[PDB]
């Protein structure tokens, strides 16, 4: 009776990384909701110095 | 002729300022008044046009189309106000605005006096129709139907714009009168062949030609009832009007060019009339009927004889009225049973007698019964084609037989037999539906009473 | 009623209304005077009046 | 045209190609940009010296000034990239792929 | 939840004849319904249809077809009274036409 | 055979397929500036030896 | 002049209105603890502004008239139904959890706006920083799914990172048998259905995660049930704290300007709550959305802007 | 960022563009470009995150290489004629170098790669600035030297830009990349008519800027950066989505909307020449842009997508800061076709 | 291009002194009325976007919209007319000064010109 309106299954085809998913771009992920990627916990490497004995 | 253009632009704010429960009444009343006003354009001269101003003019080919448009708007208003009952007042006013804008663009289109303005309005008509189809359709295929409708049109119409600007750059003007008086023959050149194709293909797509006709079943089946009415009645005739206007420049190139289009039109006449025999969907059957009739109109325009043009004008008017009535009749059953399958609701003559006689008269006018204007136009085109070639009668003859066949098949399937047992929600026909059917059908008979009003300028 | 009283006043902001109407009136008067001056200047140049 | 002009123009083309080709470190690309500035400065100075145009003797100075502005801009960007990733490798700058 | 949405169920059709046994199928409010019926019938059947058809039937002959008949009668009478061919195959007088002097 | 298959295949389905293929080819880039500037170098070299030579 | 860049370039700074007694304070305790009365006493002794704990209809109190709206038009969830049927297949549990998180986010934004606009301090009865304990209690008891937890974590990650943690974290520790006894003595039929495992999960979450996490950036003052009544002791304990560990001492005028621009514009605050993640418990179909939204605009003072609604008494509309 | 510093940087960007426009000296135009880039880099990085740093770095590298090529072209022109004035560009090799430098500054294909990445990596305000204001100076310089411009190279790059913008836009779900690809296609439309009539170039520039300002301001009003986040807007701001749909139709180029006018004038100007095939290809290719505009309109206005429960709380709050001229830009972006002959005030 | 460089032209004038010898557009010019309509539409869109009664919310600001659009449109129309007048003036002068490029051909009547006839059949 009522007009057909999109459902979750319909809306999820516009929610991917790109339209037309392919073999190469299947493992792409959509960007974060706020455009802030998590900080890569880069291991800091200090300089280790022998101070002495000579 | 601003006395018709300005009242529609005034229909706009009157609708947008009417109170919530009076929009349909006001729109219907004033649209009927506007159609009464536009009826005065039928007093045509016999030698030249009615040149109102520098931008608008009217001859006896565009006056019946204008009257048809102004008359069709109130019918669409009556047909729409049933399935929009639960709709909010703002979007109801938006729907009425879409219809009013469509009428305004159509009214200016049939009277634009130079080719570029005609093109602009011709393509401006696409936006309200697309919004109507893709916003107020019911099923999930309306999106794809709108996409087909838009892109089929634009792909064929952009080369028309390029050709038009080229023609004006070469000749200096695009005003129809100057184009007619200063016309010159086209040479047999590849450049001229492609300019002919660019000028013709947009209107072929709009008719539609059998080949490029795919958008039509999708668009007419997925559209709401008013959208289907305006698509079948008026929007298909834009291509015929454009051909009858643009063809003067094209000759003598048309003689050796029209062969593929004539062959496509005749064989597709046969094919699309045969398709209606095996259609399980009613609206698709009516759409393919429209395709075959418009193929006949294409043949008439291509062979370019005075009888051809008179028959084409008569057939355009008659088909507009008949197809509108058939779509409304189908929509009544659809609102009854919420399905478009033909064999779902059967034996409706037992339960809806007056609606059954409306069905009978619509089917009779569809299969070109004399002395209706449908048969006047069809027979004039058939005589012109017989003069063109005596072998056309076979194809024409075959088409008449299949047309009567599927028309009576549709009538028998929907109306006769025994009513399906399970369906018990078939309520008696409302006064609105019966009035709508009467207002489609009475003009057809009144027009066959005085047939010179829709026979075109060649009369 | 409103929990807080909607900083856009419940009465018109008479200052903004004042200068808005003032600039509208000034623009209209300036346009009328410009049009009259243009008409007179054009008639003076072309030997009409 | 002299042959020194060929040599200067070939130096410019070599620096442009070196910039275009990327290996790993960003620093090397900035070196190529600064080399392109050096070649442009030398070419401008030679042309300006050869035909005695006196008032254009200042434009190589302005060219060097705006060269330094580009160099500072690139160094700031390299600082921020290295802070984000720990290396100035251009391979890391691929987030805008998707 | 074994579902996908918090969606309203599809409502059933509201029969207009239920609350209004004589409902005209125009509107749910009986007064507006009756007046919609009346305005449609009056401005469609009474005003546009009948009066418009009468106006169309009595339109003045701007197509100039009785005039053409009268002119044809006068020319036929004049030409037959003078032993004329009653129609000539040259639409224009050949004297005002300058053909090319030779095609050889 | 004609309407639902071949008339569909020739004009609209072919158009959609070709446009989708071209869109996939054009858009799907690795995101790396190394390849972009290699393309820039190729483009510059082509312009200098083609358009420029024919003055 | 509404606060913005123009009010910042000329004049207005906010470090000249911070008077060392601001001290955003949040009180945390297990269900049915004396945290509300302790917070009220603390607020009225310290001269701060007290924020009653954000419920389902908190946003209703700050918009239009303070009167709450219908549950169908705001919230679409009830706490009573969660106590009656916590495993109902309509998704009431996580819908209530997410609506409560959004309400707490809004209340935190309002408290921060008041603090940064007037300098006066605020006292909160919970925060977005401690709302996850109920999430974990629901998850461990099987009330909600893991996907709901992931959605909550995404929203909290993209939302809570933009604000400053409270200066002082006050915890009222009341053991599970005592809070059960208090619930039994309460009189509400619905609460009495809280299993002891639920309260144990809430307590476990608070002790294991909320207090250890808040220890690195806030002042944590734990108490007991008998220590809460004497609020003078708590107030004089707050007066002798050293707010030195959090991110507050590292805030300049530019950071405050950014945060003050963020705390107003509640639409920007609530932006990431409605991300297009389609969980069946919180996703609403097009028809129901349209119907409920149309019903919302039919409310007396909700059709137009807060100054242009004629049917609530707004005059001079045509001159605004 | 401090508001004073941000205002200073924006005015420095604008002053660099104005210096490019008002200068008769090649060195001063180069200085204007460099000042523009120098002040433009921080604005892209106003909101700090790794993506903004990436966008700033890529933009800086591309514009610096373009500046290199532009200065080299200037020096070669000086060598072959001791002229510092922006004129006919007496040397053809220098002219080719200058054309590629300015095209890569604009983002014309095959140099189009930087634009989608930079637009996606920055905010909507920086994207608005990048896609509207940063096109004026290169186009002004190209207009000033259009007599010596090579038709074969410029038209090739314009057709490539139209094709690539149309094709790349089809694959995009993010809104910023869609806007970038539409920008590339419009750039191609602008530069196709450049060797024939610069008035048509300026007209297309103004119409495109109006439409782009309207679209970015609508996307900022409704804080949407993806297709599905814009699918929610109808449940909070239906009028905004309707206006956006009309603006999208205008962007597509369908008459009687404002967007149709620039293409209509460009086609007429090209057919005043011989030039028949290329306008036909340009229109048939702009069909692709119309297609993905319609996809956006389907997702945002002509259908109703499922919403979330938390939208009820957004229903109670108003849009705090309203951007001025949004109403004016929408009207100028839709209902201006009848005023088409007023383009004569542009030459 | 074509009109960019012309003798005796002030750079940023927008309305040269020689433009005052042209008839000013009437205040009831249909293009000015369309500009006023554009202003009214801008005012209505402003009302609708800000969630105010579209037709009746702000009358002073709608009036300001309409008058601003009309005010700009008047000078826009003046400049449009001036540029078209310049185009026609220059074209006529160029035709007059180069007679050999625009020669008046001999007048032929349709009785003398032989047009080939293409039957329709
Ligand atoms: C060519 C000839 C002329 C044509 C020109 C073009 C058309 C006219 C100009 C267009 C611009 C003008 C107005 C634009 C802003 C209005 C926006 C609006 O929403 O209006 C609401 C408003 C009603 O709202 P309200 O009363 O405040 O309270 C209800 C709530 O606001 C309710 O609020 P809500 O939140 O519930 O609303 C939700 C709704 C709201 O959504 C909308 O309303 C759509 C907004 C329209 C988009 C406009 C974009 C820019 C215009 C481009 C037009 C294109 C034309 C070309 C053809 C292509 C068509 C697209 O959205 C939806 O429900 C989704 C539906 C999706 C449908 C998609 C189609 C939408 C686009 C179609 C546009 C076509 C033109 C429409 C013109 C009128 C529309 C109001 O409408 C009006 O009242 C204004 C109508 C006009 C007033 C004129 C009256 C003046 C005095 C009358 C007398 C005349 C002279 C007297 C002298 C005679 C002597 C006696
Ligand atoms: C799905 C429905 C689509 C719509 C269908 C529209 C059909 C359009 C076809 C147009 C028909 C005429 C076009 C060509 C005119 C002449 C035909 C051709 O045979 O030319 C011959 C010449 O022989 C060769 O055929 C020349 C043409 C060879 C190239 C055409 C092959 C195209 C293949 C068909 C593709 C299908 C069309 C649809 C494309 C999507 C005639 O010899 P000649 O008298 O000396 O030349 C006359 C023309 N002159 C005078 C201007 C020079
Ligand atoms: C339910 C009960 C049913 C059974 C009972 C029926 C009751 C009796 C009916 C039977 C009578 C049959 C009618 C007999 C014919 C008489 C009418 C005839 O004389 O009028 C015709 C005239 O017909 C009219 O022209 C009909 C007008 C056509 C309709 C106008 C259109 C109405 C607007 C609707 C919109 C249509 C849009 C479509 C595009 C036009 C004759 O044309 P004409 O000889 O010259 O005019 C004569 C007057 N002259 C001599 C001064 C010139
Ligand atoms: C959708 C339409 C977009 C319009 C864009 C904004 C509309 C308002 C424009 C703002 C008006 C102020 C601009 C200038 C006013 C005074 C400055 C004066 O000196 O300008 C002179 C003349 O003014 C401007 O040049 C013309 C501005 C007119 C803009 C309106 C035309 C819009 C195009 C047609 C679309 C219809 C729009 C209808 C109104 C909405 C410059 O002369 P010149 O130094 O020699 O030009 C150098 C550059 N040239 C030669 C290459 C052109
Ligand atoms: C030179 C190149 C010229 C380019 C010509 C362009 C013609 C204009 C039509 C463009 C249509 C492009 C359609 C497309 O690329 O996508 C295919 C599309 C992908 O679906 P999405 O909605 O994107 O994804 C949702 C599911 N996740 O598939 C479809 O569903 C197609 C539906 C609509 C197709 C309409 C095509 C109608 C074509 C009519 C003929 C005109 C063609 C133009 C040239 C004319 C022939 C000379
Ligand atoms: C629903 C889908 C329908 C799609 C149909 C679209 C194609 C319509 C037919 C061709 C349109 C393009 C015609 C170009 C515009 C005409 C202008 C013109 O004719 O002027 C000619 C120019 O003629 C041309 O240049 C034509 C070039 C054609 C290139 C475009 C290729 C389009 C595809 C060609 C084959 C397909 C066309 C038929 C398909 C029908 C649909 C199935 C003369 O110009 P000059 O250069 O000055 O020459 C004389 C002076 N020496
Ligand atoms: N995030 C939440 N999830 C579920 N229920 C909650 C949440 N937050 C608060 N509640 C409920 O709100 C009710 C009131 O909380 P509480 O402060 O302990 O009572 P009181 O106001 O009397 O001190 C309690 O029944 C509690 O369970």
């Amino acid at each position: 009776a009522r007009q057909w309106q999109p459902d979750v299954e319909w809306a999820e085809q516009f929610g991917g990384a790109v339209m037309y998913p392919t073999k190469e771009t299947a493992h792409w992920k959509p960007p974060p909701w706020n455009d802030v990627d998590p900080p890569k916990d880069t291991l800091v490497s200090n300089l280790t110095l022998n101070f002495g004995p000579q | 002729m601003l006395k018709i253009i300005i009242p529609t632009t005034m229909l706009l704010p009157m609708t947008w300022m009417s109170k919530h429960n009076m929009i349909w009444i006001n729109a219907t009343v004033h649209s009927l008044l506007i159609s009464l006003i536009s009826l005065s354009l039928l007093n045509q001269l016999g030698e030249n046009s009615l040149n109102f101003s520098l931008t608008f003019f009217s001859d006896s080919l565009s006056a019946p189309l204008l009257v048809l448009t102004t008359w069709l708007l109130p019918l669409m208003l009556m047909a729409s106000q049933s399935h929009l009952s639960k709709e909010t007042t703002t979007r109801k006013k938006l729907y009425i605005t879409m219809l009013i804008l469509l009428q305004l663009f159509l009214i200016m289109t049939f009277t634009a006096t130079e080719l570029i303005l005609f093109y602009i309005l011709f393509e401006a008509t696409l936006v309200p129709t697309l919004i109507i189809i893709t916003r107020w359709g019911n099923q999930t295929e309306r999106l794809n139907a709108g996409l087909y409708f838009l892109f089929y049109t634009l792909a064929g119409s952009l080369p028309l714009l390029v050709a038009l600007v080229y023609i004006q750059n070469t000749t200096g003007s695009l005003n129809f009168l100057i184009i007619h008086y200063w016309s010159h023959p086209l040479s047999n050149s590849w450049s001229n062949i492609f300019m002919w194709l660019a000028c013709i293909m947009a209107f072929m797509v709009k008719m539609p030609l059998y080949g490029l006709h795919l958008w039509l079943p999708k668009a007419h089946v997925e559209a709401p009832i008013a959208g289907s009415m305006v698509l079948a009645a008026v929007l298909l005739k834009l291509g015929g009007y454009g051909m009858m206007r643009i063809t003067t420049i094209l000759n003598p190139l048309t003689n050796y060019m029209a062969y593929p289009f004539l062959m496509l039109s005749m064989w597709g006449m046969i094919m699309t009339s045969s398709i209606c025999l095996r259609q399980t969907d009613l609206k698709s059957l009516i759409a393919y009927s429209s395709v075959s009739h418009m193929a006949l109109v294409i043949v008439a325009i291509m062979i370019q004889t005075p009888w051809s043009f008179m028959g084409a004008t008569a057939l355009m008017i008659a088909h507009g009225l008949t197809s509108s009535m058939l779509f409304c009749l189908a929509n009544t059953n659809y609102e009854r049973v919420h399905s478009r399958t033909m064999i779902l609701a059967r034996g409706l003559q037992t339960l809806l007698p007056l609606m059954a006689t409306w069905w009978l008269v619509a089917s009779l006018t569809n299969l070109a019964l004399p002395p209706s204007i449908n048969l006047i136009g069809e027979l004039f085109i058939i005589t012109a084609s017989f003069s063109w070639s005596n072998i056309t009668i076979i194809l024409m003859g075959m088409n008449m037989m299949i047309t009567a066949l599927y028309s009576l098949y549709m009538l028998i399937t929907t109306q006769r037999g025994k009513y399906t047992h399970h369906i018990n929600n078939i309520k008696p026909s409302f006064t609105r539906e019966n009035a709508l059917m009467a207002l489609h059908i009475l003009p057809l008979l009144l027009l066959t009473l005085n047939p010179k009003m829709i026979l075109g300028p060649l009369y | 009623k409103f929990y807080i009283r909607e900083p856009p006043h419940g009465s018109p902001d008479w200052l903004k209304v004042g200068l808005t109407l003032g600039t509208s009136v000034f623009l209209w008067i300036y346009l009328i005077k410009q049009h009259k001056e243009d008409v007179l200047e054009y008639k003076r140049r072309n030997g009409l009046e | 045209m002299p042959l020194v002009y060929m040599n200067i123009i070939m130096a410019f083309a070599i620096a442009l190609a070196g910039l275009l080709m990327y290996r790993s470190h960003l620093m090397s690309s900035l070196l190529c940009l600064e080399g392109m500035m050096l070649s442009l400065f030398i070419m401008s100075t030679l042309i300006i010296l050869n035909t005695h145009f006196t008032l254009a003797n200042m434009m190589p100075i302005i060219l060097l000034v705006f060269a330094a502005c580009e160099a500072a801009l690139g160094l700031s960007l390299l600082v921020m990239v290295s802070n984000t990733y720990g290396t100035d490798y251009v391979q890391n700058l691929n987030l805008l792929q998707c | 939840p074994t579902i996908r949405l918090q969606e309203d169920p599809d409502p059933e059709d509201e029969n207009l004849y239920e609350k209004n046994p004589d409902s005209h199928g125009y509107d749910k409010d009986p007064i507006v319904d009756l007046w919609n019926m009346r305005v449609v019938f009056f401005f469609g059947f009474s005003i546009v249809l009948v009066l418009g058809s009468t106006f169309v039937a009595y339109l003045p002959d701007y197509r100039m077809q009785e005039w053409a008949r009268r002119e044809a009668e006068r020319l036929v009478k004049y030409r037959e009274a003078n032993g004329l061919p009653l129609m000539e195959s040259n639409c224009f007088d050949p004297n005002k036409i300058q053909l090319p002097e030779d095609e050889d | 055979l004609l309407d639902l298959i071949w008339l569909e295949t020739i004009l609209p389905k072919t158009t959609s397929f070709i446009q989708m293929k071209m869109s996939i080819m054009v858009s799907n880039q690795k995101g790396l500036i190394k390849l972009y500037f290699l393309s820039f170098l190729i483009t510059i070299m082509i312009s200098m030896t083609l358009f420029n030579y024919h003055e | 002049l509404q606060y913005g860049p123009l009010a910042f370039v000329l004049g207005e700074r906010t470090t000249r209105k911070l008077t060392e007694t601001s001290k955003v304070i949040t009180v945390d305790g297990n269900i049915c603890s004396g945290k509300g009365r302790l917070a009220r006493e603390i607020a009225e002794k310290l001269g701060l502004r007290h924020f009653p704990e954000a419920g389902i209809h908190y946003a209703d109190s700050t918009t239009g008239d303070g009167k709450p709206l219908d549950v169908q038009l705001s919230g679409n969830c009830s706490l009573e139904k969660f106590y009656d049927d916590p495993k109902s297949n309509d998704g009431n549990s996580y819908r209530l959890q997410s609506w409560l998180y959004a309400s707490r986010l809004l209340q935190y934004a309002d408290a921060l706006e008041h603090l940064l606009s007037t300098g006066q301090g605020v006292v909160l009865e919970r925060s977005i920083y401690s709302d996850f304990v109920f999430l974990e209690a629901m998850y461990r008891q099987g009330f909600i799914r893991k996907q709901c937890v992931e959605h909550y974590n995404e929203v909290k990650k993209v939302t809570a990172c933009e604000y400053l943690p409270p200066h002082v974290v006050v915890y009222v520790d009341v053991p599970v048998p005592e809070i059960q006894s208090r619930i039994q003595k309460k009189g509400n039929p619905h609460e009495m259905k809280i299993t002891a495992a639920y309260l144990q999960d809430i307590e476990n979450a608070y002790k294991k995660t909320f207090l250890p996490e808040m220890s690195e950036k806030c002042e944590v003052l734990q108490y007991s049930a008998r220590e809460a009544e004497d609020a003078e002791k708590v107030v004089e304990d707050i007066e002798y704290l050293k707010c030195d560990k959090g991110p507050w001492p590292d805030q300049d005028d530019r950071t405050f300007h950014r945060l003050r621009m963020l705390v107003q514009n509640k639409l920007e605050v609530l932006n990431y709550t409605t991300i297009p993640v389609y969980l069946p418990e919180i996703t609403i179909g097009a028809h129901q959305s349209d119907r409920v939204f149309q019903k919302f605009t039919e409310l007396p003072g909700r059709k137009y802007s807060p100054g242009y609604n004629e049917d609530v008494g707004d005059k001079w509309i045509w001159l605004k | 960022m401090n508001p004073i510093i941000y205002t200073t940087l924006i005015m420095t960007v604008m002053s660099g563009t104005m210096l490019v426009m008002i200068s008769s000296h090649w060195l001063l135009i180069w200085i204007g470009f460099e000042m523009n880039l120098l002040a433009m880099i921080p604005v892209l990085m106003k909101n700090f995150n790794p993506r903004a740093t990436e966008a700033a770095t890529k933009y800086f590298l591309t514009q610096a290489t373009a500046s290199m090529m532009l200065m080299m072209a200037i020096i070669i022109n000086l060598l072959y004629s001791g002229q510092w004035t922006i004129t006919k560009m007496f040397n053809p090799v220098a002219m080719t170098m200058m054309t590629m430098a300015l095209a890569m500054k604009l983002g014309l294909s095959p140099f189009h790669f930087w634009v989608p990445e930079v637009t996606q990596g920055i905010s909507l305000q920086a994207g608005l600035l990048l896609l509207t204001w940063q096109k004026l100076a290169p186009l002004s310089v190209l207009c000033q030297i259009s007599q010596s411009i090579n038709p074969n190279l410029m038209l090739t790059m314009a057709m490539l830009s139209i094709l690539i913008g149309g094709w790349g836009g089809l694959n995009q779900t993010q809104l910023r990349k869609i806007m970038a690809y539409s920008s590339i296609a419009h750039m191609g439309w602008m530069t196709a008519v450049l060797p024939y009539n610069t008035t048509m170039t300026i007209l297309n520039l103004l119409i495109y800027i109006t439409m782009t300002l309207a679209m970015f301001m609508l996307l900022i009003h409704s804080s949407a950066t993806t297709t599905l986040s814009l699918s929610h807007t109808w449940n909070k701001m239906p009028v905004i989505t309707s206006l956006m749909m009309v603006t999208l139709l205008s962007m597509g180029g369908l008459p009687p909307l404002s967007g149709f006018m620039p293409k209509w004038m460009i086609i007429q100007e090209m057919t005043k020449n011989e030039s028949i095939i290329m306008p036909t290809l340009m229109a048939m290719t702009a069909l692709l842009n119309l297609y993905f505009y319609m996809r956006l309109a389907y997702s945002s206005s002509l259908t109703m997508f499922p919403s979330t429960n938390n939208m009820k709380m957004k229903w109670q709050f108003e849009h705090t800061k309203q951007m001025k001229l949004l109403p004016t830009m929408i009207v100028l972006s839709t209902l201006v076709l009848p005023m088409t002959p007023a383009l004569s005030s542009l030459n | 291009t074509m009109m960019s460089g012309r003798p005796g032209r002030v750079p940023l004038q927008f309305l040269p002194n020689e433009a005052r010898s042209l008839p000013p557009p009437k205040l009831t010019d249909p293009r000015l009325v369309y500009m006023g309509f554009l202003g009214y539409c801008s005012g209505l869109i402003d009302n609708a976007i800000r969630r105010r009664p579209v037709v009746s919310a702000g009358l002073h600001r709608q009036l300001l919209y309409v008058t601003s659009f009309v005010f700009f449109g008047y000078y826009l129309l003046k400049r449009q007319d001036y540029m078209y007048a310049l185009r026609d003036h220059d074209m006529f002068a160029y035709v007059k000064s180069h007679p050999e490029d625009f020669p008046e051909k001999d007048k032929k009547t349709y009785g003398e010109i032989l047009e080939e006839f293409h039957p329709v059949r």
